[PDB]
């Protein structure tokens, strides 16, 4: 009963008329995160919708900036070509700046025994889903959560009212929907 | 069941209620505090359907489809679906062929995401004022703005309204410069009859839930005059491996929504100049200026304040904004400002940190701007009000006639409002 | 997609329609073409979202959910839930101890349905005339048609205006008789505060799509006041092997209807009261009356033509109704005739099957009516015409507004109307 | 797979605003007969909203009245007792009056088979799909289609008369008549599970 779940949930929330990412009682964002940080032993989640905002918040939220380097030996063709938009060189002197998971039908159910790494950076690609284009990014480093929200427009520090400092910033809000449907997905794939 | 449903009608206002006591000083509001939500979007039973369709088709498909349906609607040439408005303006800059070091000009008055765009576009954004009764950007001011760094300028048809397309397309050829909208709250605005959003050689456009044209919660498009700027978008996307890509989710909602755009679309334009036709009459009030070649879509209704009437002397214009505000809030009419901070003053544009070390606002020369540069701007400011979500949902007569005799009220009370308004605090 | 949206607003009519020309004399209507459609019943987000809930359950105890709740609502102490409003007026019959033989005192105004509950409960109706205000059975009738036979008394509460149960119940108790209502168009009607179908032994309501408060097709509900009236109700279920159960599918409509039905109730009771008061102002129309007492549901709007206007002097009532009739039509407004014929001239109880072989007329005496015994029902008949979906439809203030002045238009019309009465062809 | 079928067919009928048994473009109930006919190679289809409705049709439509009799061997206890309400007795030396088959989920598939019979009238209940109460009855006997029609309350020939301001049928008389219409919403589901299982 996919069809059905999937349906059921985006009638559900289509009837609660929550449907905007910057709207005050959107609880399935919050809903997502909690169940990411759960599984994994993360402190930190921050949602995006691209896979490119939750690479960009890791590099920019370890100061991984134009001009700077780190390791690209583990990335495809994608990510190194936007490593390569955003001005960011490599070395294999320096650590990987984080570790991709791509999450699909297949593997969501042990999404546990993926999620528990010795990462600094758990970024999961929920993408291939087919709910639409969606990334979270989970750590313990409140540095790489704070400039990676800060990132985006209308961000947590947008939205709850001289710190960190925002720079370039892109619309990464993920849709509600989607949110939610991912939501259900996890819930109903036995990730409590 | 979780429901936005509302349970209590509008009540039809009593026109002796602008005779009324403000609601300020105790007496009772124009709109009761049971009737002053407004649901947006329009969710309806088609939109449920709809979901239903689009989760049995390939989520490309679904995208296409959107993207192909509403493209017919705005008669532009080529279009490219995306996960916001923001990229879809990135897109829609580098497609029309802005480089990196290139200086944009665009209004100082707008929302960060189109300057945003531009520092992503590793363009220099150069901010201008703006009309003060369009409240777009000023084509008077553009002389002074442009270099030889210049390669494009980028209206905004802020609040819905049509910018001065004729003036700065004139402008663009004269200098060689590319011509690209912002279309964000144009939704089925028009110029000479033609949409906003193919008037330019791109065009970007927010199709988030609170736009009059909403998809199922963050989405954009791109549009663009000739094939040539289209592949250049599509080229960009390639090598730059940006995944900038609309949901289904949210374009199945797109669909529905379509069908029923033109229907919505007639409230907000009967409304709004039934509003425009009433403000007229008051001494205190002026709704927003429309040339006559325009269709304002009316994403949001911004009302000139006369603050140089005779009981205002001495009084500053932001108190008379803050206590009208105050006022109008107690009645019920939710008038807030939409952007208090123009653009060169909010913390990007004043680090300039962008994608880090501050490029690419290196790659040409810095430019320190100041409060006297934007005077129209600022005006607009302190001697504005703006309705949003009222008139942005294509409310019920009642609503409509609510909002009237709030307005009408409020007039019969200048000596009043000047009163309140002298007792507010400096702030400096 | 296969939807009944409506794509085109009603615009405000221009108030100076009322001194246009006819529209069946060539004249512009008051309510164009595109804005003669009306939805009904308004199903929302929630109705299809209900589904989605209601189908997960076992089918059973999404009816007794939604009659448990619809139950409490009403106020009445034991509730059946049934396949049909017919179905359910049975079932309140032989509850409240109709047997076969027992008369049954009905008003010869009504909907088939109402008689044809009696018959299968067995019994014979004894047609009455109707109070020609209320339209409702009339309690001053009543001692000439009780009989040793009389088990009962059936009021309709017809249009959705409470019978008078004050003078009826009071009849009942005297002759020691039971009072059945007819509630099928007295969803959430009141007397003395009350929800109709509590105030008689036993009560059946049609719940059909086409009601106030519709459940999703057909579906009914019959409320007994004593458990021993459910039991019995319950017994004859068992005894009589007849299945009449309510689909879960109509009962999940129910449950998200209830929910939306006292904001819709809200609109009907405006709008139905402002065009009584309307209507008091024309010469040629009047609105219902309504008891002091009495709360109209507003089901069926009746409106009184006066026929004694000078005016139409030597002029037949049925052709003013007539003309009336294609003169309002043509304006926009679907006036029209709810009954044509008294029920006891309805083949049923001219050839009186029954169950066959006349069957369980044959029980009782010859029971034959001449028009002579309904003076007040016939000339209702005559004399009045009705709104239907006009004024069940919960309709914008704009819609509401173009039926006033349809009125107010043909009110200045009245020669008009005898000429073109006059011109109408002869009929039975 | 069968909820969200479910789901899909309800949500359509919902949004096209058609869900009276009566309205005019009503097209549900029609499409439900239309299948029937096709599998049964039957000429006549009548759609109730409960098997009783289909059982009375049946009877009526014989002239088994009240006083007559008929030959109730095959009936269960439900089926007895309506027959004694009607007033309908019983005699082994008559024909039987109609052949029953109760559709459930398990024998939808074969539905060919069941209904392609010599029985002059078949009654299909469909209540076991747990869409509602639902029957039809099939015949080739015009006599019995008409006065099924017609001992419903807004049955064919009365929808026919309240459109084109003539009656359909003047010979066929009503006696009583029960409001035994079918809710457009269970037709659709009704039709839906029929299409989706062979037939
Ligand atoms: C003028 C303008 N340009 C660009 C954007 C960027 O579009 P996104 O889809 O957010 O990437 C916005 C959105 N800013 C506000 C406007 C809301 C309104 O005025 O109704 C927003 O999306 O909340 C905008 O208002
Ligand atoms: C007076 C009366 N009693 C009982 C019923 C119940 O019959 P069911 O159809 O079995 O529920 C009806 C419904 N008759 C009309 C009423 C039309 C209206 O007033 O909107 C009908 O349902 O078409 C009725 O009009």
């Amino acid at each position: 009963e996919q069809l059905f779940q999937v349906s059921f949930v985006l009638a559900r929330v289509l009837t609660s008329g929550i449907i905007m990412s910057i709207e005050k009682n959107e609880n399935e964002l919050k809903g997502l995160e909690n169940i990411l940080k759960k599984t994994s032993s993360k402190q930190y989640a921050v949602t995006f919708n691209s896979i490119s905002g939750a690479v960009i918040g890791s590099l920019w939220g370890q100061d991984i900036v134009y001009g700077e380097a780190t390791n690209q030996q583990s990335l495809d063709e994608q990510q190194e070509k936007l490593f390569k938009w955003l001005g960011i060189g490599h070395s294999s002197l320096l650590p990987e700046p984080y570790t991709l998971h791509a999450i699909n039908w297949g593997n969501i159910s042990n999404l546990q025994k993926i999620t528990h790494e010795e990462a600094h950076v758990t970024l999961l690609d929920f993408t291939k889903l087919g709910f639409g284009p969606c990334a979270v990014l989970l750590t313990n480093n409140e540095t790489i959560y704070k400039k990676s929200e800060r990132l985006k427009i209308f961000g947590a520090f947008d939205l709850r009212t001289k710190e960190i400092k925002p720079g370039l910033q892109f619309n990464f809000r993920l849709s509600p929907l989607v949110g939610a449907c991912i939501k259900m997905a996890l819930i109903k794939m036995g990730l409590n | 069941m979780k429901t936005d449903f509302i349970m209590v009608p509008t009540a039809m206002p009593d026109e002796k209620m602008i005779n009324y006591q403000l609601a300020i000083d105790g007496g009772e509001p124009v709109i009761p505090k049971a009737n002053r939500k407004t649901i947006f979007p329009n969710i309806a039973k088609e939109d449920l359907f709809q979901m239903m369709i689009s989760v049995q088709k390939p989520e490309e498909m679904v995208v296409s489809e959107f993207a192909e349906k509403y493209r017919q609607r705005v008669g532009a040439p080529y279009a490219i679906p995306t996960a916001s408005g923001t990229s879809s303006l990135h897109l829609a800059l580098v497609g029309a062929g802005v480089k990196a070091g290139d200086e944009v000009i665009v209004p100082a008055f707008t929302f960060i995401a189109t300057a945003q765009a531009i520092v992503a576009a590793k363009a220099i954004p150069v901010f201008a004022d703006i009309d003060p009764q369009t409240y777009c950007l000023d084509p008077r001011q553009l002389d002074k703005k442009v270099t030889a760094r210049t390669k494009a300028v980028m209206p905004v048809h802020v609040h819905g309204l049509p910018a001065d397309i004729d003036a700065l397309a004139s402008f663009c050829r004269q200098h060689q410069l590319a011509l690209i909208e912002d279309a964000s709250h144009a939704h089925s605005a028009t110029l000479h009859g033609r949409y906003c959003g193919t008037f330019g050689d791109a065009a970007g456009q927010s199709l988030m839930a609170d736009k009059n044209f909403p998809l199922g919660g963050e989405a954009g498009i791109a549009f663009f005059k000739e094939r040539e700027s289209y592949d250049r978008a599509l080229a960009f996307l390639e090598e730059s491996g940006l995944d900038y890509r609309m949901s289904w989710v949210a374009a199945a909602f797109g669909i529905s929504q379509l069908d029923r755009l033109d229907y919505y679309d007639e409230i907000r334009q009967r409304n709004a100049q039934r509003l425009i036709d009433e403000l007229a009459t008051t001494r205190l009030f002026t709704g927003p200026m429309i040339p006559a070649a325009a269709k304002h879509s009316f994403n949001m209704f911004r009302i000139k304040i006369n603050t140089a009437l005779p009981e205002f002397k001495d009084i500053p214009e932001y108190k008379l904004k803050l206590a009208l505000q105050q006022i109008l809030n107690e009645e019920g009419v939710f008038a807030r400002e939409w952007q208090n901070t123009l653009l060169p003053f909010h913390l990007p544009f004043q680090n300039k940190k962008g994608f880090g070390k501050g490029y690419p606002f290196f790659l040409g020369d810095s430019q320190e701007y100041k409060h006297e540069h934007f005077p129209n701007a600022l005006q607009m400011l302190r001697s504005t009000l703006v309705l949003c979500r009222e008139l942005r949902s294509p409310v019920e007569y009642e609503k409509l006639h609510s909002y009237i005799i709030t307005f009408k009220k409020v007039d019969k009370n200048i000596q009043r409002v000047a009163e309140i308004a002298s007792q507010i605090d400096d702030v400096p």
